[PDB]
Formats: C-alpha cells, structure tokens, sequence
C-alpha cells in the first residue's frame, strides 16, 4: 500500500492498435564544444574542368 | 604540438653516423598526424 | 526462459514437502515468479507468486499462511515450501515466470504469465 515499483512493461501484441503498436525511436542531439568538430556532411564534389 | 585542439605530429627519418648527441646538420620533418581531440595536454612522458 | 519444475511427490496431511524450479534465461532483475495449480477436472488456480529482485511474496487465500515461496537469486532457483499439506492441496504444481514487471505484486494472481514448465505431481494423503 503506497509503496510502487516505478516501472511497467509494455502490450505490444501484433493486433494491438496503432497508438499501443511499438515504435522504435531514435533522437539526434547535435553539439558544438570549445574542440575541433568532428561529425560532418558528404560535401559533395563535382568534376573537374 | 596541440594548438586550435589539433594534435600535430611531424616526424622525419634519417640515417646517421654519431653515438654520443644529435648530428649536426640539417633536415626538415614532413607531418604525419594531426589530431583533432580538443583535449587539454601540460604534461607527457615516454615510453621504452 | 526455460522452466524445469522439481520436488513433487506423495506426503501424508500435516507434513511439508519443498518444490524446485530452476529459471534460465533472461532472468530479468524486475520480473517475478510464481507457482500455480491445477487439480483434475479443475481449472488452473493460481497459488503464490515472488518477486525476483527483494523477495516480497503475495499469496492466494487458498494457501496463506501455509505455503512459502522463496527464491535463490544466484541460483536462478524458487521454491516452494508447502507445509500442513491438505487433501484439497492434491494438484500438480506448475512454476510460471512473470515478464511482465507489475507494480502491484497482487496483480500477478491474475496476470496471464509467458512461459510454464512442465509440472510436477503433489498428491496429499
Ligand atoms: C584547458 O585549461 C584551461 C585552463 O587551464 C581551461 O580554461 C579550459 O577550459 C580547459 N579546456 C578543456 C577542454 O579542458
């Protein structure tokens, strides 16, 4: 009584609705330091003339 | 060196006939590496 | 997970017998485990369940203060105590494993568990 484990587990059954369905989820946070910056676009190139 | 964060590393090989000091005479070093950690170095030391 | 249940046999009303089951796998650190029983013609009763990580237990009516379950963590091993068997206790005894991690250990005496083992035979004179 009044005393909780904090955690529970999820129903993801094949035929679940889409707002019970499981969702994979990834969040990319970007950061820039007081160091070199490492993580950079393609840059794409052209050709040469 | 380690400045602007870029650890650069130059080097340079060069056959020698001495024992005792460095040769005198002249040779330049080409880089090799540069780093770039951002890392805070005062200190260093070797290893044999 | 597999489950491989232990310990069933014939005991005389009044004794106390002790049940083994061994749980492997992903033994989860904030699952539980509990044994259920079913008698002949009767339909599967839930019986007593334990959490894995603290060891706090949550019985059936039918069997409290009688029976004790208890878990061996770095064993992988529960157990069940049944002391002052009764006839109504004949039943085999199955050990299930709760992944669903409840915050309310009563809800397990009725939560549809995942895996069962096979059963062992307790029959009380
Ligand atoms: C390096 O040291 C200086 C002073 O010692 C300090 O201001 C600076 O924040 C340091 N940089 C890192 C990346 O630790």
């Amino acid at each position: 009584f009044n005393c909780y484990f904090p955690l529970q587990s999820y129903g993801f059954q094949p035929t679940n609705g889409v707002g019970y369905q499981p969702y994979r989820v990834v969040v990319l946070s970007f950061e820039l330091l007081h160091a070199p910056a490492t993580v950079c676009g393609p840059k794409k190139s052209t050709n040469l003339v | 060196k380690n400045i602007d964060g870029y650890f650069k590393i130059y080097s340079k090989h060069t056959p020698i006939n001495l024992v005792r000091d460095l040769p005198q005479g002249f040779s330049a070093l080409e880089p090799l590496v540069d780093l770039p950690i951002g890392i805070n170095i005062t200190r260093f030391q070797t290893l044999l | 997970v597999q489950l491989v249940e232990s310990g069933g046999g014939l005991m005389q009303a009044g004794g106390s017998l002790r049940l083994s089951c061994a749980v492997s796998g992903r033994t989860f650190s904030t699952a539980a485990m509990g044994w259920f029983r079913q008698a002949p013609g009767k339909e599967r009763e839930f019986v007593a369940a334990i959490r894995w990580s603290g060891g706090s237990a949550y019985y059936a009516d039918s069997v409290k203060g009688r029976f004790t379950i208890s878990r061996d963590k770095a064993k992988n091993t529960v157990y069940l105590q049944m002391n002052s068997l009764k006839y109504e206790d004949t039943a085999v005894y199955y050990c299930a494993s709760y992944q669903a991690t409840r915050s309310l250990l009563s809800d397990y005496a009725t939560w549809p568990y995942d895996y069962w083992g096979q059963g062992t035979q307790v029959t009380v004179s």
